[PDB]
């Protein structure tokens, strides 16, 4: 029941959904042939929300895979694991959109997506009874971005009362790959605010920094930031799965998060994150998990909560714990800290507590929270967009094939529009 | 002709490098967990 | 209908695995087949010369 | 909502080179190769009177 | 499923094309006759062709008109490489004139150099675009050169095209008439090529002798570092890598304008075995000699101008971490610097196979090195020069008389002339601030 | 029991009919003297009761040189002895002396051979006849034996493989007359005519085949060639078969237009041969090159009214259908606008033979196509050019109406190739 | 009893033919040399419907093989099973029509036509009670079109009150290998809306399409074709040869698929098929296979069954499974898809039951459909015919065998009447 299906794309999607089910198989006791050996029979009671069963009794995940360049299936296919995907569910074209959201979006997206659209109507019909969708992919490239956000429109057309969920990855200056990344960022963020119900920034500075600081290993790789990402994934929708002290699925979440219907662009973290040379000092307790919950550093995301007010807090606990420490602890943190909470909505922290706690980890926590903070993130790259976009630079690429210079310009008031609205609520007062 | 001529010179390196940049490196805590409720363990069959 | 449903995971995994040598021996007697056949013209060209 | 056609368009694997070779043909015969023996040997010499 | 087609014209051309092919057999593990050794597949698809039963073909065309350099190939150890028609030969070289390569020989040869060129793209299903290799200072190099691009640019439209062409130096040169036809090849090539890189003589020498300690650098030594290059910029395609970038992820990261697309290149390290170990070779010194100004393989100094974007390719062992700090530091840097509506200005790319190293060559085995192609408004003062050396020969019509009668009008030259000072105007233009 | 009978007229027929012999002899296995060492030899030969096998051809002609060199050869032993009629006196370069005064005595006893031959078959399924059509006796007996065969067998099919003039290479000086006159009697009296030129096959030898110097020994092995892709369904089996009656119903579009031009590929020497893959994909190419037409013509000056090709070898149904709709992409090669699909494909299995001594080297797949195309009207504009620069003067001329031939014989020819001419433009134009 | 006698004819019906008896042979385990080996004792109850008792205990197909030409005829007695077949109802001529309507029809049609009915009605009599007759031909060729059409109207005019069907391919305008497929094509359709009760329409193309993306086979050939249309053939009266839950014949399909009695036309489809690498993913359940079933891509015809509107559509199932399961299924699918269907005729789709599955399978369905978008093809057929007709071309041929020009006029406005006729009840309303 409420069961999610899992749609990935571009590179950089792909990367982050391999190893998502790598966490979620070994949590399950699934093995990469796809037969059960689990040790407890909670482990199988629900999951039929991430998976299909087919004959002889395996069990398949219900991922969409999608790209626009044939390089990317046979890395995904070759690493563990990569026997589970249903080889019917590979979807992709033979060109690439070159880092060009036109491309990804006008003159190659749309002559493909008719068929990625189809398998996304038989694993959606087949469901019993569905509960959302969960989109993974990157603000950074073409096809990620482009084929990416035009698929958020479509499925929302068909679908509009379920729940959607995005974990996007932003471009951030310090590390950056691509001079035409301020371009296809903004466009995006145009068409995923009307769609999306929820979206999650996350980026590759913030994730190679907490690695530096808090992990402190001396070399961070692409496996490290996909990790760290899952993590926090298979915490938002555990209690879904596992039962629990309060029960919270994604409509839950959702209501309680998102005051106003435009603001739904949330930063998320997870804890507890320690090296192993302390991992032997640390002691588990959920006042030391609520210390990491709120560092600033902990934060998935450049965008420094301190420089804004929280507009509204979510604690989703994993472990064997009681409700009253859960409680007092989370009235206490809104107390310490009443300036950095904005004062119209009293007690605008929610908690849950999920008794399946993650594999290795006695107690383990992730944190959902709504602040405005995130501002400053739109305004960078803003700032970036503005200035290649006056002297018409790189851009003969983009208006070479359809797109003209009011869709950019459209784009630049209605972004503006977004954080000029999104500071409204800082400065209000009642 | 004598620059150019026939030369001896003869993928496990491509792998090593690619399942190591997958890799995890700082695995997490160490599993001391068995699957237990808390509405089984509280709820007990009494004489 | 559980020992059912695990005779027929013998069944397919055995059937798919013999499906993969008729893929392999194809593939091998093709290459046998052009290089016997591509000897052939290093005949031709001596004759010819 | 796929027609019978625009559908091959997606990949499937190595065995789209016998469907996609000359999309790209650079179209044909438009060029003339007739008697461009000339580079290779040496023409008759022609003789005047 | 991706290809790529390979065009050598002119002396030059054609030496350049024998070392990268030699290097890319090595480097693929194919014997100089074509047969495989001994007895993991599709990395050599890129740059050959299956016979169907063991031995290759590449995908390349070798023409001259003079066939002293072309009848070499037919007879040294790669004979049997080498399809026996696709080594087009000619008869009467154009003699360094530019007329008698473009209007009186070169319209013999054109129509089955396209047929043999289509020949070669009908057997192709993922051609990503075309190389062409030409020296510009020659007759031949110039005529066809440019009758080949605009042949090539109505025959397939929108397919890319990369031209690493050879500028004559600043002082050095060989030929006395290299002036005249560069200007005449520089307009036909400047709106029919997609990208051009910049790769005169001078400057190789230079890095072979402060770098490799050659006291007496030839030919055969300059060609290895081209091929080199062209190795490092098309082995994304070819091999696996973290960070892959295609062929056709150039014309959307490094030409900011349809008319700008000249620009340069270094390749890091180059060392021989003699000082190679004595220092780790670290990722981040590496790319300080990448942007480090003598080593740009064109004699340019990018100090003169504004910096446009940069496209990079690193590989080897390189992490992506490693690389993000290198970046931060040369933006820190205050001696580089960019252009205002640029704020991001690095392409990046990484891949895994090391770069090979050829037998009997010159340069050592590292771990690790970087090829780095720039776009810079430094590139005006190579044409402003030789626009001063094509008017101070112009100003009283000298040699002229060996271009007009070979069908070449008059006023040719005039409109050149105008095509180059518009073409620096743009970039002083494009150079100035906001 | 389908049987078709060759026959072969003049020094240029003969000389390429030997060529087709050694080719059907080693396909089946027979040796010269004709003894093997199930019933696919029916189609060519003849069981004789116990042992040898006789061909089902005749040679005629009027100059002994050429048939005692056959009678005298390594195929002494193969054909019958009273079905190579030889003659006294040649033709001698003379289109009336062949259809006026000589053929006059011929054709009696030629026609007796054809009806023995004929009598022993039981399921004809036409006449093949090959004859050089700018000679004496190539056009002069061909034009009298067509028209007596086509009033005493009637609805047959009769294939003709004729050897027009090239354009500007020749070896005679009339040969412009005799071509003329010849073409208004094949025209009314023939089902299917192939363009089989000199200068054309010239530069398929020196191309492709890496041969300096050809010669007449090297041409008739190509064209014997198309004989066996052509008739190799008949007597192997395969995925498509297409019969000799397969041709017509499916080539000509009005009764007057049957004439087409052929070509072969692939024909690489064995230096190059296997420098390359060969795949059905690109010999389906090569064929519709126009440097590949075995006819001095270009194809790329008119439309295509319709297409066959015979594959043979080892290829699949999938592959010719894929090839088949890149061609119809092409914009190069444009078809007649009333005709939506030009295409008739047949497939084979047996693959294409090597001969000794040959050329050609061995391979596993081959096409032959026969077209016709609008295309084909400049031949006949050319040699029609060249009959009226000479009949200005009236040269040549005494020497045809001493031999029996009327003065306006010329006038009445030189009206039909107009005629000819006038359909080929009146069809070529869309409505 | 109801037995029913085979026909077949053109080189194209006869390999149809050919492997159609090897798929029967197989399912009744019938052995080349006729001696029956198999287990079951229920592939014995029923087997005089398509098999005659001979002295020995050896069965013999009731198969008429007739063509005009020995080469196909000798290739299939020397393949496998070709000793079943009675050498005395080998029938065929020794000229030939070759492609040439008028020629198979009229010149060499009626002077050995008279042969083939007099085996024909020895077979008919000999029966103890007749159920009707099936003949499997192709249109694109001269004496499978010609003489096969002609054999058509012999029977029906001496068995007024059989039924009789016709397993039709026509050719697609994408794979032609006939230049005269237009002519003969649209003269036998004439001939064939008038005296088949039952016709059923295949393409080559659509067969190509089929292999290639859905089998996923790199070699197919036309024994693999062929095995596709034969197990549609086995498939219609499977329930005519063993029990069932509901028991439907021949007859029965008629009168609940043709409203109109000019509306006699077809498409057919055949499911499950998976590729051999990818069938361990897959579950074999009845909303399974009916989703297979209706897709317009497992079709085995050109026509897009989404451009028209279902007139009446049935599914024959095979196996053992649950009828509540079956109907609920019928019923969805209506709904979920009313705009296809039309609507003046409610409960559209009828389900019939089989309790023996094919050797190999536990679940096997067959569909056929009459819907209004196969009017594309003979949109598209007309229009070829249409092209080469108004210039006269490759014309002497059929009116220099006894034909006029007037016969085609009246063979294209019939063809064109069948189309409006036929497009007049898309857009009909209630
Ligand atoms: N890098 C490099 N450049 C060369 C080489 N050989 C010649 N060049 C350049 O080519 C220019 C002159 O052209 P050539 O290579 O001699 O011959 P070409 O370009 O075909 O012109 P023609 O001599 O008329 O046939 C000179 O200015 C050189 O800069 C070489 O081996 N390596
Ligand atoms: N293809 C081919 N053509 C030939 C051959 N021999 C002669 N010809 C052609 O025949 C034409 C002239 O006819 P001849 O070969 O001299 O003999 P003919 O046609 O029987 O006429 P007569 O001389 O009267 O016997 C020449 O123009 C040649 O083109 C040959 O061996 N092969
Ligand atoms: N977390 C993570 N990020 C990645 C990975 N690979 C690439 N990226 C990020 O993705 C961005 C490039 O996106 P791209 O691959 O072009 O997206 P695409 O156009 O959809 O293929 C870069 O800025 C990288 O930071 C990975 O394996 N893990
Ligand atoms: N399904 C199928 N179709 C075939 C086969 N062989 C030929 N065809 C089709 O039949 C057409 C030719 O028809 P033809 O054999 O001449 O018909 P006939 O004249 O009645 O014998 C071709 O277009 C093929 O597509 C086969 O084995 N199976
Ligand atoms: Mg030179
Ligand atoms: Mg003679």
């Amino acid at each position: 029941m409420r069961e999610i299906v899992h749609i990935q794309g571009g590179q950089c999607g792909n990367q982050i959904g391999a190893k998502f089910w790598e966490v979620i198989s070994d949590e399950h006791g699934i093995d990469p042939t796809g037969t059960y050996h689990g040790d407890s029979d909670l482990q199988l009671e629900r999951i039929n929300v991430y998976y299909n069963e087919a004959t002889g009794g395996r069990y398949v995940p219900r991922a969409i895979l999608m790209d626009l360049e044939p390089g990317t299936m046979d890395s995904v296919r070759a690493g563990p694991f990569g026997q589970l995907f249903r080889p019917d569910n590979f979807v992709f074209g033979q060109t690439g959109a070159g880092n060009n959201w036109a491309k990804g979006h006008y003159t190659e997206g749309a002559e493909l997506i008719d068929s990625v659209l189809d398998v996304v109507r038989k694993e959606a019909e087949g469901c019993d009874c569905l509960q959302g969708f969960q989109i993974t992919h990157s603000l950074g490239g073409g096809t990620g971005s482009g084929m990416g956000t035009l698929l958020i429109s479509k499925v929302r057309e068909e679908y509009p009362d379920r729940i959607m969920e995005t974990f996007s990855v932003v471009p951030s200056p310090k590390v950056s790959d691509t001079v035409v990344e301020p371009y296809n960022a903004t466009l995006s963020v145009h068409q995923l605010v009307e769609n999306a119900d929820e979206c999650m920034v996350i980026d590759n500075e913030a994730l190679y920094d907490i690695c530096f600081r808090t992990l402190k290993l001396t070399t961070p790789t692409y496996g490290d930031l996909n990790h760290l990402v899952s993590a926090a994934m298979s915490g938002v929708t555990c209690c879904l799965r596992f039962p629990g002290q309060l029960n919270s699925d994604l409509r839950k979440l959702a209501v309680n998060l998102i005051p106003f219907p435009r603001l739904h662009f949330f930063m998320i973290g997870f804890a507890p994150l320690t090296s192993r040379g302390s991992q032997q000092y640390r002691a588990l307790t959920v006042p030391e998990l609520t210390q990491q919950m709120f560092d600033a550093k902990n934060m998935m995301c450049a965008a420094d909560p301190r420089h804004g007010r929280y507009l509204t807090a979510s604690a989703l606990f994993r472990g064997r714990m009681s409700t009253k420490e859960v409680d007092e602890q989370m009235l206490n943190v809104q107390n310490k800290n009443s300036s950095y909470f904005v004062e119209w909505i009293p007690n605008n922290i929610k908690s849950s507590i999920c008794d399946i706690p993650p594999k290795g980890l006695k107690m383990a926590v992730t944190f959902v929270g709504n602040s405005t903070a995130i501002q400053e993130m739109f305004k960078r790259v803003a700032e970036q967009f503005t200035a290649m976009f006056r002297r018409k630079a790189f851009l003969h690429w983009y208006t070479g094939e359809g797109m003209d210079e009011m869709e950019f310009t459209e784009a630049e008031s209605n972004m503006n529009d977004l954080v000029s609205e999104y500071q409204q609520y800082q400065d209000a007062t009642a | 002709a004598k620059t150019y001529q026939g030369k001896q010179m003869f993928p496990e390196k491509i792998k090593a490098l690619s399942k190591d940049l997958r890799a995890e490196h700082f695995k997490l805590g160490n599993d001391p967990q068995s699957y237990t409720s808390e509405a089984a363990a509280k709820f007990k069959e009494f004489d | 209908e559980k020992e059912q449903k695990e005779l027929e995971k013998d069944i397919l995994t055995k059937a798919v695995a013999a499906y993969e040598q008729e893929v392999e021996r194809k593939k091998k007697e093709l290459y046998l087949t052009n290089k016997q056949h591509q000897s052939s013209l290093i005949g031709q060209m001596h004759d010819k010369d | 909502t796929a027609d019978r056609n625009k559908q091959a368009k997606v990949f499937q694997n190595k065995e789209l080179a016998k469907t996609n070779f000359a999309g790209k043909s650079s179209p044909g015969p438009a060029y003339d190769v007739r008697d461009t023996d000339y580079f290779t040997y040496q023409k008759a010499p022609k003789w005047k009177i | 499923m991706r290809e790529v087609i390979s065009i050598h014209v002119g002396q030059g051309g054609i030496q350049v094309g024998n070392a990268c092919w030699e290097l890319f057999c090595l480097e693929h593990g194919i014997q100089p006759d074509g047969q495989m050794p001994s007895d993991g597949d599709d990395a050599f698809n890129t740059f050959f062709s299956e016979t169907g039963a063991g031995k290759h073909v590449p995908r390349a065309v070798f023409l001259d008109l003079e066939p002293t350099v072309i009848d070499e190939v037919r007879t040294g150890t790669y004979r049997q490489l080498f399809h026996p028609e696709q080594l087009i030969s000619g008869k009467e070289d154009a003699a360094n004139n530019f007329a008698r390569g473009h209007y009186t020989i070169g319209k013999e040869i054109v129509d089955l150099c396209l047929d043999r060129i289509r020949k070669l793209a009908d057997n192709c299903t993922g051609l990503q675009g075309f190389l062409v290799f030409n020296s510009v200072g020659g007759g031949t190099g110039s005529g066809l050169g440019s009758l080949l691009l605009e042949r090539l640019s109505v025959d397939y439209g929108k397919k890319s095209k990369l031209g690493f062409t050879i500028y004559p130096s600043p002082q050095v040169s060989t030929a006395v008439v290299e002036p005249y036809n560069s200007i005449l090849s520089t307009h036909s090539l400047l709106e029919h090529t997609d990208v051009a890189v910049m790769l005169d003589n001078e400057a190789i020498y230079d890095i072979c002798r402060r770098n490799l300690d050659i006291e007496r650098p030839t030919y055969t030594n300059l060609n290895r570092l081209i091929a080199q290059v062209i190795s490092s910029l098309t082995a994304s395609l070819r091999f696996d890598g973290a960070l892959n970038v295609d062929i056709t992820e150039f014309q959307t990261n490094l030409v900011p304008y349809p008319r700008i697309h000249f620009m340069l290149s270094s390749y890091a390290p180059i060392i021989s075995a003699e000082k190679a170990y004595h220092e780790q070779l670290s990722v981040a010194e590496i790319t300080n000699s990448a942007f480090e100004p003598a080593n740009m393989m064109a004699k340019c100094d990018p100090r003169h101008g504004k910096y446009m974007a940069c496209s990079m390719m690193y590989r080897g062992d390189v992490v992506p971490k490693d690389v993000n700090a290198s970046i931060a530091t040369i933006k820190t840097k205050r001696t580089i610097q960019f252009v205002d509506w640029c704020p991001t200005g690095f392409k990046v790319g990484i891949n895994y196979q090391p770069p090979t190293v050829v037998p009997g060559g010159d340069l050592a085995k590292v771990m690790r090195a970087v090829c780095m192609i720039s776009n810079s408004t430094a590139i005006a003062e190579v044409f402003s020069r030789l626009d001063h050396k094509f008017d101070l020969m112009y100003a009283k019509r000298a040699f002229v008389h060996w271009y007009v009668g070979e069908g070449m009008e008059e006023g040719e030259f005039s409109e050149a002339r105008e095509d180059l000072a518009a073409l620096e105007k743009d970039y002083e233009e494009v150079g100035i601030e906001t």
